[PDB]
Parts: structure tokens; C-alpha cells; sequence
């Protein structure tokens, strides 16, 4: 009942970030940045 | 690109050739890379040393040598083959 919606989908604008700034590469490859957004998977994973 | 041009032009050579096959270089500039090295080899003569080796996250010898040799037509010609056999797959590691 709190304003716990804001808090949501404000962290559902943040998710819709970390697949924009991710840079799809050919044949297995990666770079830091990239490596860096599987970590704010879990941890969007473990918010909603 | 004259043998003797070349020679006139500097000293003797120990060159290594480091190609990425990262799969980043995939599609035309893995294309351009092989056509690349065949040309830097064609610069080189009996009096310069070679080897080419290649790295994606693991650095090895493209080809049979595992060492510098002496970059005569027979040994270019292994080379060249050798090169050209080359696909992009991995991640890059310039460390290694
Ligand atoms: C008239 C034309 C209007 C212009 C609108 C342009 C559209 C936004 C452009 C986004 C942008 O330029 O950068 C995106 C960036 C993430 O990607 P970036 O790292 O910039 O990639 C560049 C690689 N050279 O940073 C972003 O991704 C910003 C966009 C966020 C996307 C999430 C959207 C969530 C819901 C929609 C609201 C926004």
C-alpha cells in the first residue's frame, strides 16, 4: 500500500538501461561492460 | 616492394605476425586480415625470420613451427596456407 510502484517501475526503467547499453557481439565475444551488466542481471532478478 | 629495395632499405628482421581470431575480427575485417598478412609476408626475404601466431583468450602457432624460421618461398608458402585456414571464434585476451 506504501508508494512501493515508484520504487518499481523506476528499477523496471533501470532493467530497460541495461539492455540498451549492451553491445551484441559476433561469435562468443565480449567486452567489460558487457560482462558487467550480467551482474545487474541477478540483481534485477532479485528484485522483481 | 622490390627485393632489392627492400634490402637497401633497412636491416635484417625477426618478425613475429600476432593475428586476432577473436570473434570480434569476424566477417570482412578477419578477411581483410588474412589477405593482410599474406602481403606483410610478401615483404620479407632470406635474411629475416618469421613466425605466426594467433590469440582469442589462448595464444598458439597457426601452423606447424613453433619457432621462428627462415622465411624462404617454402616456409612462406607454409605460412600463407596456414594463414588462410584461419576462423574467428572467442574472447580476446592481448595479455596472453
Ligand atoms: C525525434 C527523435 C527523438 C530522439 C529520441 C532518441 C531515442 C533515444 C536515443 C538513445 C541513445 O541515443 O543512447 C542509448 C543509450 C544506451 O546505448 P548507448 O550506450 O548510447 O549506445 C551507443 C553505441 N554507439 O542510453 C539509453 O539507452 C537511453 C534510452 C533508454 C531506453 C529505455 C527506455 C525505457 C522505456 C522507454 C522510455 C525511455
Amino acid at each position: 500500500w506504501k508508494p512501493f510502484e515508484t520504487i518499481i517501475l523506476l528499477t523496471i526503467f533501470a532493467n530497460c538501461v541495461a539492455l540498451a547499453v549492451y553491445l551484441p557481439m559476433p561469435e562468443d565475444d565480449n567486452n567489460s561492460l558487457n560482462l558487467g551488466l550480467e551482474k545487474l542481471e541477478y540483481f534485477f532478478l532479485t528484485v522483481f | 616492394r622490390r627485393p632489392w629495395y627492400i634490402q637497401g632499405a633497412a636491416s635484417p628482421k625477426d618478425m613475429l605476425i600476432l593475428v586476432d581470431v577473436s570473434g570480434s575480427v569476424s566477417g570482412l575485417t578477419l578477411k581483410l586480415i588474412r589477405t593482410s598478412v599474406s602481403e606483410m609476408l610478401e615483404t620479407l626475404s632470406d635474411d629475416d625470420f618469421v613466425n605466426v601466431a594467433s590469440f582469442n583468450s589462448n595464444a598458439q602457432d597457426v601452423s606447424c613451427f613453433q619457432h621462428l624460421v627462415q622465411a624462404n618461398v617454402r616456409n612462406k608458402k607454409v605460412l600463407k596456407d596456414a594463414v588462410n585456414n584461419i576462423t574467428a571464434k572467442g574472447i580476446t585476451d592481448y595479455k596472453k
